[PDB]
């Protein structure tokens, strides 16, 4: 019958390793690198476009850093096409809480029953894991300003800074040499643009090849504004920091 | 290569080589054919006498479908019971809405559909059997052959099993030497004839002759087994032409 | 045992000059018992404002479903929902329950942020769009609503003359109503600035 | 009131604009003409969310089927699709339509119940003020109408029932679909009940109302 | 009996390649050159139509389809699989937009739903991925005019002007030296034709080139009149005539 | 095992529906279809080499419906799957759109199908070409052929089969000598000897009335004719 | 008021044009004889939506039936109109009477009431207005009529039912079913009611 | 079940709940607490049909201690009031709807404020500075909107509470057999054991 | 209702 | 070799080598003997042990009042097959009041393990069954194979060493045939024709299984000091 | 309710 053609997505190595999960990793690994950083009074999300064309349309483009909800947005690691099917859930996800609680969801809840679905996708069902990681920025009353990554063994843990894709190994060196506690985001801004700058895989950094986010309390008293920066808005952080 | 093993796989020539390994069952079975005649149909088989503690008359290998139509085959005869009893079904369900017992034709694509359907999937195995099947309906008499791809037409005469060849060319004979037609009460004992004939390419056991017919004037258009004065008489005429 | 005569309560919006006016009675009550003079049945999401009157049930659970759809179609469209497309998912929403409807009198009120227009209207509980240049009615009392809109109401009011005729038109309608009252509230609604006014009523 | 006149080069339809809620008038200029395809018109009587939710549901399938085909829609598949909808729902959804429209087999007017009955017909009337249209139909129509004179007898048709139907009132619609040009939606053809002047503006004097408090609302981010 | 196969047919291989991805991609690589350029004031979508016969009538084999009124596609890759992805983009269209909100979803809404089958078909039980690369031409209100490019894995991104299949790697540097963003539609038309001519070996005419236009809205093609609202559709085919037209003005 | 189910192979190739291609040439049976003014004739080889075969029942020509007519070329089990299909479809069209299921609506809707079994693992494609024919109310004389890969296209004429290069160049010929998409005749009977006379010339085979099978669609009917149909027709080649 | 009839040269379908809601005629011009095959038609009675789906359920089966196994006799016909009307007997309103002609069977008639059961017979009147004529349908039928005796047979028949029946009245339609062909005839008030 | 009654005061919500539960011409039980606790700063009474009220409270209380559990946090107010009124609002449109009456005690820790929700068998919420539900509401609502004010101490609110039990007790029908007090503080909740 | 010779 | 991964393959030589493998554990299972005369039909099964200190398998099953079956292989596989024919013979006797002729017992059972042999997932049934049963039609004995081949006998044996209980029928056949209204005398030849099937092992008391059915004699089973008598 | 000429 079937059985002959069947992968098996769902089994382990004789060393005790998810097969699909560890190849989805190595896919992650070659995807442009997207940087988290978390400052004492907001959040900075820094993303490497794929080597892009001249010709690209780079104002009305979305293809690294995602809104979830007012509080929370993800910067993607991967199949993009894969990262929307997961972004759509969770999209839906918070909304169901907001409509069951009359709250905004906690950014963990959000991370873990997120998580919890590509978990799903390593032990049942014999289809293929998302080859996606995210890191996870977002605001709750609770633990204030958060930043998660989850990957495709449906494994999430916090950070401080965090670096996801291509490069992370030297990213998560400079990141750590670099980053102290007492940080402000325009700091924050700083280190995450110069991590970029010296992990890139491309001759020089440019504004057209970059996603930026912040997610500050820089609203008018006690409450969270999200900023998809426009390319014209990275061009000016960028000269502004000395890369170009 | 390895395009063999599974059901419904094209090799590189756009053969379906699970099907022609089906064959090779059919080939291996024992001798059973059909004989169109003036205004119905006869079918005859080959039944292997094992041993002398088989029952005879008792292992029956010929099944009527419906009252009106007979169905023999060659091959795994458990495939072909599956086949005669799917048979049932479709005619129950054309007898239920349209109120007319089914053609000849429908009923044949009936099975035909059907085990085509058993060689487009690979969780299914092709039929082990070559079915001959025919009866009377409102446009006459209609014998059919059908094959494990799901392949069937209609046939003047239909041979099937190891003694296939020796059948046929005695089948291409009675067609040659009446062309005006062949009346029942004939066609049964012709078809005693080639079984007996056909039985020289299997003659390490003895066997046991059987013979189903329907016809317009003589059945009254009903599928009947050929018993007792009519098969013995039958029998005697074949034993004379061997001889 | 008629849902939508239970809990009580009216909605009424009005067009004016280059404005849009909604307002709505305060009262929730049991039938003959008020339970609750701050149940408030205007809900805005942007700049598009929904008024229920109705089963209070279906009126929370409507608005709670409206937010819902309002905010995913913001994080996929980009930009805020315009009352006219508003309108069509809340005439959608209700007939997909067409054989189990919300016992609801919903009526949109807003101004299309592209062309400036101002915009109204009602429906009936089962989706069927009342669009109207004039003004929407609903509730308990919209027989009253209805006369007194059609008699006070006049084109082309500048928001401070509108604020006057929808009062008006609200008050004498639900002093004639007995489940509706015990206080209203008026959102006066310009293309870039909303006020809110609660007015002074006889509280029987 | 609603009515369909077959003409020499198509066929044209027409409706009142009245909409009740028992005995009120909720819209006094609602559009009972709907579109299902450019060239195929609907005129709905009956329960008013089930005509439009109808209409435009034949209308999307009939798109997809126009696009699937790469034909223009006929109206007998719009009737056909509408009928075995409605007959699937035992007369539940309380639609009651007159189709007419053009296609390439030619001009086309038929009627639709809620319970999936279908009539033919050159003049067809339902609706409350049927009878009062269909007398109206019966009195004035012929065989081998012009364009000007279906007009007419439809618009008259209507107008019967807006004076003597209590359901039926305000303004007259009207679509003409002729043969070879495009289908004209004519909205408000006639309006033979304009309100009179009012005798006083009830304009109030500015602070008439008591207010308690005031508060800006917030509608931006 | 029963589809048993419940399980992926695309997995990541050790190098973290999705191998029927990238076959899919080398399916869409051997398809005919097809290619989208957007303008100030429109947007054009154009291929080769590749004539299996002489006999055969390019005429009713359409590359370029009408998904809604205002949105256009042409493809590059298997014509089967394209066929349908067009059947389900139309339906998707009414089923998760227009039924729900009374109006035409806007052009990256509708991508992002063909993108969502493609990719299912990437992920799902017992199916191969879609062998095409889509250009989706569109306006909406709020957006303006925009040109989509729809790949096998389900990714989508926006471009100025790009082209997919045979020869896209020489088109797309032809298209980076004239492209600039005060383009005119009909400046566009142009530079389409040019860049089309190159990839192009056997007739070059409007028998064997498929164009069409995501431009202002045509009244005359709208089929009713009576609702000012309704103005008619954006999306438009140019003819054969049209084309040769343009042709000699080379 | 991208050799054995549809799912790409490392050149983009799905080999199992390129092989279902070379089944449809299994039976070694060349089909033909041409376009009148007022019909649409199509023609097929008829070879029955076994003596105790019933000639009346070996046909690759079928009536899907009152209108629409099917040629196969390709093994006759996937073949009477294919019809029986092609008529459920067309009499469930004719039920739930109040209309007679046009030619290239019915080839393309057999052409989805077979996309599906080109992209779903479980389903194999159909070793067979289904070449549709009839007289469309709106489009006029129509030919529409559908193959394994799911493609179809509408055809002015079109060959089917092993020695199919040979009839289309032949028919290739004509339309450029005559300069138009059909051919100029008032008769479906004159229509038909075009057909024979021109498969005569590319094959370059002699037919007797049981060496061929002919369809014809009409405005309102599509129908084969008998043996003493094309016996007469053969007559009235072979006296000019 | 509907019925059909048995004669020398094969069967003839007569019916009024009347359809009503309650004492409204909501159609006088109304056409009960529907075409399920070639030469296999129906006399339809009762509910207009139930009658009209049955009949367009039949037509597909039959056209069904012709593609896969060639024309089907009357009798066929008749079984999938009572399959329908049997097994959806509590959810119907339908009195159809099915005539058709065959070659070998000529003109054959076959009546199915409400509760779905089927009645072969030489000529079948149904629907409210046929109460008024079964003692004049039976004291005038003959079998082997011609068809002119058959139409005035029909005629005169169908006249009375009007007459005295509310329900019934507008046109008297007809379709002749022969070896000829398919022959549709009207007889307008002004003829039949003075008879 | 009949009497639950709750007072929200300056820094406390205070809930009673009658004793008396009654089948037939018989008080089975003259101390039943009508009331469970959802979490530490959060406590519902109930009152409607029997057996439904307890197997509703129960289940509320099951899925918020679930709740608490899994993010080793306590739920506002706010937010458990919503989540009961939303399985009321699906229960209302069930094949048996939940016939229970609640109303939600709690203290905010966050706000540091005392919340009382009304949620009626139908999923009708209000939040109250004090409600009732039942025929209780038609005596104590006039009461204390004559003698409430917001500013009251636990002890006064106590006093205003017996000032309604008196008037049940003098007015009402059906023997209730007295009522239960608890406390909801920013401390937690408690019983008060004489009343 | 509905319509029903 | 590659043709013998299911029962869904054909080998190139059009064999199914599941359902040959499910065969080979018929051959691998402890003898049994079926026999009938024109009044009665008897089953003889040599029931075998684990150990000394283990019982006896239990060979024969009863199905209804006037048939049953004795099994060879699969002791489970006979337990399912004996299942459904009691529920196919108590079907026949709830709705039909009619006691379910031996015939259709036998095409019942061909019918079931050939679905088993068609199917992918699925397994052929690892048991050989002999049916004897007295219906409208006398005495019957029926052998079932999992192939679904059903064939009806005057008498055969199934199981290891079967082809000496079968050479002796064969040869005894027209004397057991004729031994009408004598039940202990058909149980003799019986008990002589499974001794032909015997090495190094005799019949003991608690090792011979007998059961007779037949004209007035309802399906009964004899185990114990109750066959003691034909030692 | 609900909305009905
Ligand atoms: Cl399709
Ligand atoms: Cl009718
Ligand atoms: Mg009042
Ligand atoms: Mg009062
Ligand atoms: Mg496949
Ligand atoms: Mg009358």
């Amino acid at each position: 019958g079937s059985r002959r053609y069947d992968s098996r997505t769902t089994i382990f190595s004789p060393e005790g390793r998810l097969y699909q999960v560890e190849y989805a990793l190595e896919s992650i690994s070659h995807a442009g690198t997207a940087i988290g950083i978390m400052a004492s009074d907001g959040i900075v999300l820094a993303a490497e476009r794929k080597v892009t064309s001249t010709l690209l349309e780079q104002d009305t483009s979305t293809e690294k850093l995602y809104k979830l909800n007012d509080k929370i947005a993800v910067a993607v690691a991967g199949l993009t096409a894969d990262a929307e099917i997961l972004i759509n859930t969770a999209r839906i996800h918070a909304q169901n809480y907001l409509k069951t609680y009359n709250e905004d969801i906690p950014v963990e809840i959000l991370v873990r029953r997120l998580s919890d679905i590509k978990q799903g996708y390593t032990q049942h069902g014999g289809l293929r894991p998302f080859g996606v990681s995210f890191i996870y920025a977002g605001y709750d009353d609770r633990y204030g300003y958060q930043l998660y990554t989850s990957n495709p063994s449906g494994n999430y843990t916090g950070w401080k800074a965090i670096s996801v894709g291509a490069n992370t190994s030297a990213a998560q060196t400079l990141l750590q040499m670099d980053y102290k506690d007492d940080m402000k985001v325009d700091d924050a801004i700083e280190l995450a643009l110069k991590t970029l700058s010296k992990t890139t895989d491309s001759s020089a950094l440019t504004y057209d090849r970059l996603e930026f986010a912040t997610i500050r309390k820089g609203a008018n008293d006690g409450e969270v504004y999200q900023k998809i920066f426009k390319p014209q808005e990275i061009k000016d952080i960028l000269v502004k920091t000395g890369i170009t | 290569t390895g395009y063999d093993l599974s059901n419904s796989v094209f090799s590189p020539d756009g053969r379906n080589f699970q099907v022609e390994y089906a064959v090779k069952a059919v080939e291996n079975g024992t001798t059973s054919i059909g004989i169109k005649c003036n205004d119905g149909v006869v079918f005859a088989v080959e039944k292997l006498i094992t041993s002398k503690l088989l029952v005879p008359q008792k292992n029956v290998k010929i099944q009527v479908v419906d009252r009106h139509i007979g169905c023999v085959y060659s091959g795994l005869i458990p495939d072909g019971r599956h086949l005669v009893n799917r048979g049932r079904e479709e005619a129950a369900s054309f007898k239920k809405l349209y109120k007319t017992p089914i053609p000849i034709p429908a009923f044949a694509d009936r099975l035909g559909q059907y085990v085509q359907a058993h060689t487009l999937y690979n969780s299914v195995r092709p039929f082990g059997v070559s079915t001959i099947f025919g009866g009377v309906d409102k446009n006459g008499a209609h014998l059919y052959m059908l094959e494990p791809s799901g392949s069937y037409w209609g046939y003047k005469g239909a041979a099937t099993g190891k003694g296939r060849q020796s059948a046929k060319a005695e089948l291409e004979k009675l067609v040659d030497h009446h062309p005006e037609g062949l009346s029942a009460r004939e066609a049964v004992k012709q078809a005693a004839k080639i079984i007996y004939l056909a039985h020289e390419d299997n003659k390490e056991k003895d066997f046991e002759l059987e013979i189903s017919w329907c016809s317009l004037s003589e059945t009254n258009g009903l599928h009947k087994f050929v018993k007792g004065d009519l098969l013995q008489e039958a029998i005697d005429f074949a034993q004379k032409e061997i001889n | 045992s008629d849902p939508s005569s239970i809990n009580g309560g009216i909605v009424v919006a009005m067009t004016g000059k280059d404005c849009v006016a909604i307002a709505c009675d305060l009262r929730l009550g049991s039938q003959s018992l008020g339970v609750s003079n701050k149940f408030e049945k205007i809900f805005h999401y942007g700049h598009v404002f929904l008024g229920i009157t109705g089963l209070a049930t279906d009126v929370t659970t409507l608005n709670e479903m409206f937010r819902y759809k309002t905010n995913l179609y913001k994080l996929k469209e980009e930009r805020a929902i315009e009352p006219e497309t508003f309108t069509q998912l809340v005439s959608s929403s209700l007939y997909e329950r067409r054989f189990g409807p919300y016992f609801v009198g919903p009526v949109v009120a807003g101004i299309n942020s592209k062309s400036g227009k101002p915009f109204i209207a009602g429906f009936d509980l089962i989706g069927c769009i009342d669009e109207a240049k004039d003004f929407i009615v609903s509730g308990t009392a919209s027989d009253q609503l209805f006369g007194m809109c059609e008699s006070l109401y006049e084109p082309n009011l500048e928001p401070e003359d509108l604020f006057e005729t929808i009062s008006q038109a609200l008050l004498n309608a639900a002093d004639r109503d007995a489940l509706s009252g015990w206080g209203a509230v008026v959102y006066i609604i310009k293309k870039d600035e909303v006020v809110k006014r609660y007015l002074k009523m006889r509280q029987d | 009131t609603i009515v369909g006149v077959k003409f020499n080069n198509g066929v044209v339809i027409a409706a009142d604009t009245r909409s009740t809620q028992g005995p009120i008038v909720a819209d006094k200029n609602c559009a009972k003409l709907h579109r299902i395809s450019p060239k195929i018109w609907c005129a709905g009587a009956g329960t008013a969310a089930d005509t439009e939710a109808v209409t435009q549901l034949i209308g999307s399938n009939i798109e997809l089927h126009s696009l699937y085909t790469s034909r223009e829609p006929r109206v007998v598949s719009a009737l056909q699709m509408l009928k075995q909808h409605l007959f699937k729902y035992q007369g539940h959804i309380g639609a009651y339509l007159i189709v007419a429209g053009v296609d390439p087999t030619g001009s086309h007017l038929f009627s639709i119940h809620a319970h999936g009955s279908t009539d033919v017909g050159y003049y067809l009337s339902l609706g409350s003020g049927s009878l009062a249209a269909m007398a109206v139909l019966e009195s004035h129509w012929k065989q081998d109408l012009t364009k000007e004179e279906a007009i007419k007898l439809a618009s008259d048709a209507i107008q019967a029932g807006i004076w003597n139907d209590l359901g039926s009132g305000s303004n007259v619609d009207v679509c003409v679909m002729e043969i070879g040009k495009d289908a004209e939606y004519l909205r408000n053809y006639l309006t033979p009940n304009v309100r009179e002047e009012k005798q006083k503006s009830y304009k109030f004097p500015r602070g008439t109302t008591a207010v308690l408090k005031e508060s800006i609302v917030n509608i931006c981010d | 009996m029963t589809d048993r196969y419940s399980f992926s047919l695309t997995t990541f291989s050790p190098s973290g390649k999705l191998g029927q991805i990238d076959y899919a991609l080398t399916a869409v690589k051997q398809g005919v050159t097809s290619l989208g350029i957007k303008a100030t004031n429109g947007v054009v979508i154009a291929t080769e139509k590749k004539s299996s016969s002489p006999l055969a009538m390019s005429e009713t084999l359409s590359k370029v389809s009408l998904l809604t009124p205002d949105i256009g596609a042409v493809y590059s890759g298997m014509g089967p699989d394209y066929r349908v992805l067009v059947d389900k983009s139309r339906k998707v269209a009414h089923t998760s937009y227009k039924r729900i909100y009374g109006e035409y979803p806007p052009t990256k809404l509708l991508v992002s739903e063909v993108a969502k089958i493609m990719q299912e078909a990437t992920q799902s039980g017992g199916v191969r991925p879609f062998g095409v690369s889509l250009l989706i031409a569109g306006h909406d209100e709020f957006n303006g005019f925009s040109l989509y490019q729809v790949d096998p894995s389900g990714s989508y991104f926006p471009w100025k002007a790009t082209a997919i299949g045979k020869g896209s790697v020489a088109a797309k540097t032809f298209l980076e030296k004239r492209w600039n963003d005060e383009l005119e539609l009909e400046d566009a038309i142009h530079i389409a034709l040019l860049t089309l001519k190159e990839s192009v070996e056997g007739e070059f005419n409007g028998d064997t080139i498929e164009l069409a236009i995501i431009g202002d809205e045509n009244p005359d093609l709208l089929g009713y009149t009576g609702i000012p609202t309704d103005k008619g559709p954006r999306f438009r085919k140019l003819t054969s005539q049209e084309i040769n037209d343009r042709l000699e003005a080379l | 095992y991208d050799r054995h189910i549809t799912i790409f192979s490392p050149e983009g190739r799905l080999y199992q529906v390129e092989y279902a291609f070379k089944a449809t040439n299994q039976t070694n049976i060349n089909s033909l279809a041409v376009r009148g003014k007022d019909c649409t004739v199509v023609i097929s080889q008829k070879k029955v080499p076994d003596k105790l075969l019933d000639p009346t029942t070996v046909s690759y020509i079928f009536c899907i419906s009152r209108t629409i007519g099917m040629v196969v070329n390709g093994p006759i089990p996937d073949a009477r799957n294919a019809a029986l299909r092609a008529k459920a479809e067309a009499a469930e069209f004719r039920y739930k759109y109040g209309y007679d299921m046009p030619c290239d609506v019915l080839a393309k809707r057999m052409a989805n199908l077979s996309q599906i079994y080109t992209q779903r693992a479980y389903m194999r494609p159909l070793g067979v070409i289904l070449t549709f024919v009839s007289v469309d109310e709106e489009l006029g004389p129509s030919i529409y052929k559908t193959d394994p890969a799911g493609y179809y296209v509408g055809y002015k004429a079109t060959a089917t089969g092993p020695k199919q290069q040979e009839i289309t160049t032949n028919l290739e010929n004509h339309f450029k000598k005559s300069k138009i998409d059909h051919i100029n005749e008032e008769s479906w009977e004159k229509v038909v000897e075009f057909a024979i006379t021109h498969m005569i010339d590319a094959l370059g085979t002699e037919f007797s009335k049981n060496d061929l099978e002919v369809g014809v669609a009409t405005k309102d009917k599509f129908f084969t004719l008998s043996a003493e149909n094309i016996e007469e027709r053969l007559v009235a080649i072979a006296e000019q | 008021s509907i019925m059909a009839v048995t004669f020398k040269d094969g069967v003839i379908l007569g019916a009024d044009s009347r359809t009503t809601t309650g004492a409204y005629i909501a159609n006088r011009v109304t056409d009960k004889l529907t075409r399920v095959h070639d030469k296999i038609w129906c006399c339809r009675s009762g509910s207009a939506a139930d009658t009209q789906a049955i009949a367009d359920i039949v037509q597909y089966h039959l056209e069904l039936y012709t593609s896969q196994y060639g024309t089907p006799s009357t009798e066929t016909a008749a079984s999938v109109f009572k399959e329908l009307c049997y097994e959806n007997k509590d959810n119907l309103t339908a009195g159809i009477i099915v005539a058709g002609y065959d070659d070998k069977n000529k003109g054959e008639v076959y009546t199915i009431p409400l509760g779905g059961s089927v009645h072969k017979l030489p000529y079948a009147i149904a629907g409210s207005g046929s109460t008024f004529i079964y003692g004049y349908c039976d004291k005038n039928f003959r079998e082997n009529m011609s068809k002119e005796e058959t139409v005035d047979f029909i005629k005169h028949s169908l006249s009375q039912a009007i007459k005295w029946d509310g329900s019934s009245g507008g046109v008297i339609r007809m379709v002749v079913l022969t070896a000829a062909g398919v022959e549709r005839l009207i007889f307008y008030p002004d003829e039949y009611e003075q008879l | 079940m009949d009497i639950i009654l709750g007072i929200r005061v300056q820094d406390s919500v205070i809930l009673a709940s009658s004793k008396a539960v009654t089948r037939g011409i018989s008080v089975l039980k003259d101390s039943d607490d009508k009331t469970r606790q959802l979490s530490p700063h959060t406590l519902m009474s109930f009152a409607g049909e029997a057996g439904d009220t307890v197997q509703f409270a129960e289940y509320i209380q099951a899925n918020i201690q679930l709740y608490s559990i899994r993010e080793d946090y306590e739920l506002s107010p706010q937010a458990v009031s919503s989540f009961v009124r939303q399985e009321l609002a699906k229960s209302i449109r069930s094949r048996r709807p939940y016939q229970v009456n609640v109303l939600i005690g709690g203290y905010d820790k966050k706000k540091n404020k005392p919340e009382l929700y009304q949620i009626d068998y139908l999923g009708t919420k209000v939040e109250l500075p004090y409600g009732a539900h039942g025929y209780s509401g038609f005596y104590t609502f006039s009461l204390l909107d004559h003698h409430y004010r917001p500013d009251m101490t636990t002890e006064e609110g106590l006093d205003l509470l017996k000032l309604c039990v008196q008037e049940l007790e003098k007015r009402m029908p059906m023997d209730f057999k007295g009522v239960i007090v608890k406390i909801v503080d920013k401390d937690g909740i408690r019983q008060v054991d004489d009343f | 209702x509905f319509l029903f010779x | 070799n590659n043709y013998d991964g299911d029962t869904v393959t054909f080998s190139p030589t059009g064999r199914l080598f599941q359902v040959e493998y499910a065969l080979e554990a018929i051959k691998q299972g402890s003898v049994t003997v079926g026999l009938r005369s024109n009044t009665h039909a008897v089953l003889v099964a040599l029931k075998r042990n684990a150990d000394e200190l283990s019982s006896y398998q239990k060979k024969i099953i009863k199905c209804d009042e006037h048939m049953g079956l004795s099994l060879a292989g699969l002791a489970p596989d006979a337990r399912v097959l004996s299942n459904y024919l009691r529920q196919q013979c108590n079907y026949s006797s709830l709705v039909f009041n009619r006691k379910l002729a031996v015939e259709r017992a036998g095409h019942l059972l061909c019918d079931k393990a050939q679905k088993n042999t068609q199917s992918y997932g699925g397994r052929p049934y690892g048991v050989g069954l002999l049916i004897i049963g007295y219906d409208k039609s006398g005495a019957h004995l029926l052998e079932f194979q999992p192939s679904g081949n059903v064939t009806e006998l005057y008498g055969t044996a199934i199981g290891a060493r079967s082809q000496g209980a079968k050479t002796y029928l064969e040869r005894t056949l027209d004397t057991f045939i004729k031994i009408d209204g004598n039940p202990d005398e058909l149980i003799k030849a019986g008990v002589e024709a499974i001794s032909q099937s015997l090495r190094d092992e005799s019949l003991t008391v608690d090792n011979l299984s007998i059961a007779i059915v037949g004209k007035d004699t309802p399906f009964t089973i004899y185990d114990g000091e109750a066959v003691a008598k034909y030692i």
